């Protein structure tokens, strides 16, 4: 019975991602939002099927990603939706952050300004040139995959002594009996 | 019964019991050859075989660690067999429309419908 | 398939249990010998009490000061709860799922010099490929290794991986995902979530200076912003086994899976060696 | 990566594992600590992904450049200009369409709106989207 | 060992609750025969009440 009790006590909760039941509704308990007025904002403005969660966003939005991860560090804003690379970088740095499920919106970041500029073709030229020499991998090994505390060992929780501290004071009761039964020893000769 | 522990493990423990019995006899030589091995091999099985006590603190600690490994092995095996049988769930509970087996013609699992029926045109709508 | 940590047996309980068992042993041995003093035991106390808290595998000369039998029985109660909790928690720890730490990336230290590991990790692919061109342009040693382990097709490397004749395959993402999706055994995975060298996409070729380029790019970007790629990609360019792995159960457990205890076993003999000296130099007392 | 400088306007010339010095640039960054506080442009040490990316671009095609951070520190989209009757841009592309800065280097997504306004080049770095939580300390809950 | 394992496995059952078979369930017609009597009700002036 104790075996079944402790093994069946799984921790909660591993967020699935888009298909999270908590995501399907504004979670008053679980605090999660995004950076106010950002790319994700218009992304959600395209799909206003999330509109409910959208007006859950401003009520807990943040004006910068830095304060957003700072909130993630403490109680408020337990979860923050953001690009994979920054979030796994901070996860590697702090060793106490986890990514979700499966990733979505498999986009790209490049470079573009006003149309009066054929420089963007040379930009594509430079990105392919670095594809031919491995320079983004240099950037990765400098910044993104700079080793930095590859966390692992997700144990299914352990057992500690203070959790059982109660049973321990039971022996203290017997310690009390160390000063009671030893007078009953003399009483054994007193009664007769 | 052997599913938790391998025949190599069985031989390992069956030789280690004799080795520790030999060491116990050698320790008891310095201030009991058959009785010591009998006691140790009963302790391997948590049996009341062998009633003598150690004649030195060295034999004390030796039989102590022997019994420690004996019971840790038996605890490990009971747990291992527990995990083995409980984690062996039957298959397979068909979910329905969202069955992975439904998403593809299962050559192994045979399932079909009554030919030329309402379900036929139902599937003819969703090709 | 994964494996079991050799030192997982001490995972349920830290050194707290060691220090607590020792301190409770000493305090109750002191109490028991003090009780016996009111009516020889100072030496057998440790053996008796550890046999009580541990297992009744050795007979003990326990009956002394019958009033302390209450204390030794609650001692045995500590035993019968502690052993239960151990056999439960450790079993819980043993229900781990297959992890396989895979390869961190192409620049993994193991990848560059697999010959330093026994057996050397073998990777290869079909020649005359743009991947081989990039590897020849950037990594000569790994290019030579690929030449040492050249292939001739797609499915032959798949079956070599299935039967263990090949350790890994190098290729693009889409076709490997397609191959892994419909596998009956799901015995092949790629890792990185897009962490690849020469990050490139499927750029539609356009006649030079064609006016359509901008507007058609805006249209496909509107599609990219319409959030319909997920279900179409699931239907077309993937398979059913892309959800997640399963919690596999271990095979016949080998010694190495609990090798830590074997280590302690060695330590046992070490300790006995010390006591052997105590037998050889016991002439002082 | 932005850090304050000494009165010399410079800062520590850091290196890497193999001894290669991390590229440093001088960025004239407004003091945007709080809205309303002194927000004026001070020399600072700048270094990071975009910084060495543009130095690589400068090494390739040989341009000259300046670097500085934006005042409001915000992306910018079609929003109402102080409860007026006009919905216009702000942030990087807000001042880029105005001609303040020439070229943008930053990890910005490419939605439909800013793509209609301005075209973009190939995506230098692929990316996806994930929720982040500070996991949970493994704890078994039970009384005794 | 096998006993303490298999029985523990049997003890990991999930909550079933056989519910009520239907409106014509023998328990439903005469709940007073059971202790405590099963209590059901709804708002009046309804077509169900009709
Ligand atoms: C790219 O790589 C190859 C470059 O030559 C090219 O042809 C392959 O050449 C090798 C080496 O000559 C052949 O290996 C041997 O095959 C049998 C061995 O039984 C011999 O009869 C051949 O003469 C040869 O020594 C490969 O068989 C050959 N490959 C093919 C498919 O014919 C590859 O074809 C090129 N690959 C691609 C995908 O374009
Ligand atoms: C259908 O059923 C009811 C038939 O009369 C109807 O009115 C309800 O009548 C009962 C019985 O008179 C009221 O119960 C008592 O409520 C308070 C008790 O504190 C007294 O002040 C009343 O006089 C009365 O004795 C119900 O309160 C009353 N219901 C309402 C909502 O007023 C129901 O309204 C009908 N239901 C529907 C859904 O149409
Ligand atoms: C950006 O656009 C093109 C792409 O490189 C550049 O055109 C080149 O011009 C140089 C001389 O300036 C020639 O030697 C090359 O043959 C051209 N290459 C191509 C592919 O057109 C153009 O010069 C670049 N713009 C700037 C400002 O350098
Ligand atoms: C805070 C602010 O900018 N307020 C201005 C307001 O003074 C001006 O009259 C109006 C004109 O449309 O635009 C807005
Ligand atoms: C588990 O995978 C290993 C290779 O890692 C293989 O040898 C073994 O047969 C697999 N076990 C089962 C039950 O398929
Ligand atoms: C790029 O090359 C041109 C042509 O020689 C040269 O004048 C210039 O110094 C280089 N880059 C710049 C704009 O400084």
């Amino acid at each position: 019975n104790l075996a079944a009790f402790l093994v069946l006590d799984r921790p909660e909760e591993r967020i699935t991602g888009i298909n999270d039941p908590r995501l399907r509704n504004p979670s008053d308990k679980f605090i999660y939002a995004t950076v106010k007025q950002s790319s994700v904002d218009i992304y959600f403005r395209r799909q206003v099927e999330l509109s409910t969660m959208y007006r859950h966003m401003e009520k807990h939005n943040y004006e910068s990603a830095a304060e957003a991860i700072q909130a993630v560090r403490d109680n408020k804003l337990h979860a923050f939706i953001w690009d994979s690379a920054v979030l796994e970088f901070e996860a590697s740095q702090k060793c106490d952050l986890v990514t979700t499920g499966e990733l979505f919106f498999r986009s790209g970041f490049g470079i573009g300004m006003r149309k009066d500029s054929p420089w963007k073709q040379n930009v594509s030229l430079s990105i392919l040139k670095s594809h031919e020499n491995g320079f983004m991998e240099d950037l990765d090994k400098t910044w993104v995959r700079y080793q930095e505390c590859d966390s692992r060992s997700n144990a299914p929780a352990t057992l500690t002594f203070e959790n059982m501290a109660g049973v321990f004071m039971l022996v203290a009761g017997g310690i009390v009996a160390g000063i009671f039964l030893i007078f009953i020893e003399i009483a054994y000769k007193r009664h007769k | 019964f052997m599913q938790p522990f391998q025949s190599t493990l069985w031989l390992l423990v069956g030789l280690s019991v004799h080795v520790v019995a030999v060491m116990l006899y050698l320790l008891d030589r310095f201030s009991t050859l058959s009785s010591a091995m009998w006691f140790s091999w009963g302790v391997l099985l948590n049996s009341g075989i062998g009633e003598g006590a150690p004649r030195s603190f060295s034999a004390r600690i030796l039989g102590m660690v022997w019994a420690g490994f004996a019971m840790i092995i038996v605890a490990s095996y009971t747990a291992n067999l527990a995990a083995f049988l409980v984690l062996d769930r039957p298959e397979e509970r068909i979910t329905g429309i969202n069955d992975p087996r439904l998403r593809n013609p299962s050559d192994k699992f045979i399932y079909a419908t009554v030919k030329q029926s309402s379900v036929d045109i139902y599937f003819r709508r969703q090709v | 398939n994964g494996t079991v940590s050799p030192s997982a047996f001490l995972e349920p309980f830290s050194a707290d249990v060691w220090v607590m068992m020792f301190v409770m042993l000493l305090i109750v041995s002191a109490v028991a010998v003090f009780v016996f003093e009111y009516f020889f035991t100072i030496g057998k106390a440790i053996w008796l009490l550890w046999g009580l808290v541990f297992n009744n595998s050795v007979p003990v000369q326990n009956p002394k000061g019958t009033t302390s039998k209450i204390m030794v029985s609650v001692w045995a109660f500590f035993a019968v709860i502690f052993l239960a909790s151990y056999t439960a928690n450790l079993a819980a720890f043993m229900i781990q799922e297959e992890y396989v730490d895979q390869v961190s990336g192409l620049s993994d230290k193991k990848f560059q010099r697999p010959n330093d590991f026994s057996p050397p990790f073998r990777f290869g692919t079909v020649p005359n490929g743009s991947t081989e061109r990039n590897i020849r342009n950037n990594y000569a040693e790994m290019h030579a290794y690929m030449g040492k382990f050249n292939q001739r097709g797609v499915d032959d490397a798949l079956l070599s991986l299935k039967t263990g004749k090949l350790d890994a395959f190098i290729y693009d993402a889409a076709v490997l995902n397609y191959m892994a999706g419909r596998d009956e055994g799901c015995k092949l995975v790629t890792i990185g979530s897009g962490k690849v060298f020469a990050s490139t996409g499927y750029g539609i070729a356009i006649q030079k200076d064609s006016g359509w380029k901008r507007q058609v790019d805006l249209a496909i970007l509107q599609l990219f912003g319409d959030g319909e790629m997920e279900e179409l990609e699931a239907l077309w360019l993937t398979g059913i086994c892309h959800n997640e792995k399963n919690e596999v159960m271990s095979s016949q457990l080998d010694i190495d899976n609990m090798a830590g205890v074997f280590y302690m076993l060695g330590a046992a003999m070490a300790l006995s060696l010390i006591t052997f000296i105590c037998e050889h130099l016991f002439y002082w007392q | 990566y932005v850090k304050p400088t000494m009165s010399d306007g410079t800062c520590k010339e850091e290196f890497t594992v193999n001894g290669d010095p991390v590229k440093k640039v001088i960025c004239t960054g407004p003091n945007d600590t709080s809205p309303g506080s002194p927000r004026h442009t001070v020399p600072q040490c700048c270094y990071g992904f975009c910084i060495d990316l543009l130095i690589k671009l400068a090494r390739t095609m040989n341009f000259t450049y300046e670097v500085h951070l934006v005042a409001d520190g915000k992306f910018g989209t079609q929003e109402r200009v102080n409860n007026s009757n006009k919905k216009e841009w702000n942030g990087m592309m807000g001042e880029l369409l105005s001609g303040q800065a020439d070229m943008i280097v930053a990890p910005l997504t490419i939605n439909n709106e800013r793509a209609q306004y301005i075209e973009f080049s190939k995506p230098f770095k692929y990316q996806g989207l994930t929720i982040l939580v500070k996991k949970e300390i493994p704890r078994s809950t039970l009384d005794s």
